[PDB]
């Protein structure tokens, strides 16, 4: 049972790790930063959970 | 950059000679298969071998 | 100012909750955090 | 407009449980909308000029 | 690139569109122009310019 | 029928599949709406289970 | 780099191309299949004429 | 040690009450609707049999040749509209987004929040600043800047 | 026009270096985040190349 609980916690930690990395890169973006381009459609695409 | 348009002769010949244009089993105007004996009768429908 | 008042008060209550866990009030035994757990 | 669309694209990559509709997501969508309206107003004034 | 030539005294067309490739040699800043051979076009094709 | 029915000799030749464009069909016989056959409006009462 | 453009084709070569000597097969909902699988099925509709 | 189909005569074994594959049944059936409910369409493109004069509607040059199926391919608050002080883009967004203020058209600077602090008690509203009143409009209506006690210690 | 061209070239080199920097930072973050009690922890692989 302890193994099952730890497995759930490990998945949660890995997912939050990836999400935090993406959110940091989004927060620190700037107006003429590298790799900024048009992405028409993303303002209408909505596939949240 | 200035190009003259194509004539009706050329346009019809290109449509006839297109790689993608296809023909079918010579259906009726209503949309039914035309009988093989009808096509054998050398009349309003012919044979395509 | 009213939101600060709670956070100052609440930090006191969290701080006073360290009167427990004193090495003479409890006996925590040693803990093997650095391990490769075997329940896999 | 470019940087807003880039932020939205990157935040589409969040993992399954983290794929959340957050207030920042709403704000970015609204920001893209407003930038488009601003561009339209400027083009209108250009034509009038 | 393509370049267009007017053709007189023909039954069918009054213009051509010949297809050609321009190579730029960096070593010496030179250029060359070569026409790839089309199957049944009656033009003598090959290297347009040395 | 086909729009080319104008030069169809109805006084000699019978109506055939080479001259009809559409056929009376179960899409037209649907309960609750009238349908005209030979100038008879024939309102559909009801149908079978 | 400037945005690319599509190159025009040579109408003479398009005219000289050879055709598509092929054909497309029909559906198989023949009268035989319709008879063999929809026999003994009729639809009865009550109606009135005014 | 004995068998029971013995006591069955040939009359029954001949005469009994009347009682392909399902995929064949499902496939064959979609092929009946594909005939029974089929309707023809104009197919708006000049074909070979109509002849040369029909081949004048789509304009093309030698540039367009080569495309598959050879023919040219065929064919909310806006800020352009004038708006007054209480009407703006943010007012258009003032309800869908996580703030839920809705305008009352009788008194334009009186918005209603959807999330009221106490629906059991009578409703409450928010007041937009500026604005203008005519003919004294006597409605004494709740406005609320925050939720809490009437006389706060920290003000 | 020529000065503009030179600025474009310098900007291009700077962007390239920025991309490699970001990738290296991401890899180092993943490496720093590892722990003994972690999934995907695995042994080595045997391969000999000598490549400069």
């Amino acid at each position: 049972s302890d193994r099952s609980a730890q497995h759930e916690l490990e998945k949660d930690l890995s997912d939050k790790q990836a999400a935090l990395r993406i959110d940091d890169k989004c927060q620190h973006l700037r107006n003429t930063s590298e790799g900024v381009s048009y992405f028409r459609g993303v303002e209408r695409v909505d596939a949240t959970v | 950059t200035d190009l003259p348009p194509l004539s009706e002769k050329s346009k019809w010949n290109l449509l006839r000679l297109s790689p993608d244009y296809k023909r079918t089993y010579q259906t009726f105007p209503s949309g039914k298969r035309v009988s093989s004996q009808e096509r054998q009768r050398r009349d309003l429908y012919f044979e395509f071998r | 100012a009213c939101k600060t008042n709670t956070l100052l008060l609440d930090t006191k209550c969290m701080d006073t909750r360290r009167k427990l866990t004193v090495p003479a009030e409890k006996f925590v035994p040693q803990v093997d955090t650095f391990t490769r757990t075997t329940n896999r | 407009l470019k940087v807003a669309q880039t932020r939205l694209d990157e935040r589409t990559r969040r993992p399954n449980v983290e794929l959340c509709r957050d207030m920042a997501q709403l704000r970015l969508v609204n920001e893209v909308y407003e930038v488009d309206e601003t561009i339209q107003t400027l083009q209108q004034r250009l034509r009038d000029s | 690139a393509y370049f267009q030539e007017d053709v007189p005294i023909s039954m069918e067309e009054h213009y051509r569109i010949r297809h050609v490739n321009i190579y730029y040699y960096l070593e010496d800043d030179s250029m060359s122009v070569i026409e790839p051979v089309v199957e049944n076009s009656g033009i003598p094709q090959g290297k347009l310019i040395k | 029928l086909v729009e080319n029915a104008k030069n169809f000799p109805k006084c000699v030749l019978e109506i055939s599949d080479q001259e009809v464009l559409e056929w009376y069909t179960a899409k037209d016989f649907i309960v609750g709406k009238p349908l005209t056959i030979l100038g008879r409006t024939f309102f559909i009462y009801d149908c079978d289970p | 780099l400037n945005p690319s453009e599509k190159i025009p084709l040579d109408p003479y070569t398009q005219l000289r191309k050879e055709p598509v000597r092929k054909y497309v097969t029909p559906s198989d909902f023949d009268q035989l299949k319709q008879f063999l699988t929809f026999d003994k099925q009729v639809l009865r509709f009550y109606a009135i004429w005014d | 040690h004995v068998d029971l189909d013995i006591y069955q005569s040939s009359y029954m074994v001949d005469y009994k009450p009347f009682g392909v594959t399902p995929q064949e049944q499902a496939k064959l059936d979609a092929q009946l609707q594909s005939k029974e409910f089929y309707q023809p369409k104009p197919n708006p493109n000049p074909k070979l049999e109509e002849g040369y004069p029909a081949f004048r509607r789509p304009y093309m040059t030698a540039l367009d040749l080569g495309v598959p199926g050879f023919f040219p391919p065929q064919e909310r608050f806006t800020t352009t509209c004038h708006y007054a002080y209480p009407a703006s883009l943010a007012l258009y967004l003032a309800q869908q987004d996580p703030y839920w203020l809705h305008q009352r058209a009788d008194f334009p600077c009186l918005m209603e929040p959807e999330r009221q602090p106490a629906p059991e008690v009578g409703k409450g509203y928010l007041l937009l600043p500026g604005c203008l009143c005519d003919h004294h409009q006597r409605v004494k209506v709740p406005i609320l800047n925050r939720w809490g006690p009437l006389m706060p210690f920290y003000q | 026009t020529e000065q503009i061209r030179l600025n474009r070239s310098a900007k291009y080199n700077l962007e390239k270096d920025l991309r490699d920097k970001f990738t290296a930072i991401t890899i180092d973050d993943v490496c720093f985040s590892l722990n003994n009690n972690s999934p995907n922890i695995n042994f080595s692989e045997k391969v000999v190349r000598i490549e400069p």
